[PDB]
């Protein structure tokens, strides 16, 4: 059925980890750069 | 701002203060 399909990259974006320096805590959030909150 | 005008792991981050703040 011909129609037009785009494409598009899948997701990328490099993982970051704040933290607060372990000097205080064991706890990170985490920073998926440039996704959308799904693909997690 | 009129004038001056996502593939391979090229990347483009986003500046860290935005416009609104600039
Ligand atoms: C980090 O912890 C050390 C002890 O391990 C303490 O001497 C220091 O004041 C702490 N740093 C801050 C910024 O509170
Ligand atoms: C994120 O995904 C949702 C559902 O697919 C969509 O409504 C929203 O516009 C998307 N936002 C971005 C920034 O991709």
């Amino acid at each position: 059925t011909l129609e037009i399909l785009d494409i598009t990259p899948c997701s990328f974006g490099g993982v970051s980890v704040i933290t607060p320096g372990t000097n205080t805590s064991n706890q990170v959030a985490v920073l998926y750069q440039d996704v959308n909150c799904t693909e997690v | 701002f009129n004038k001056v005008t996502k593939f391979n792991g090229l990347t483009v981050l986003p500046p860290l203060l935005t416009d609104e703040m600039i």
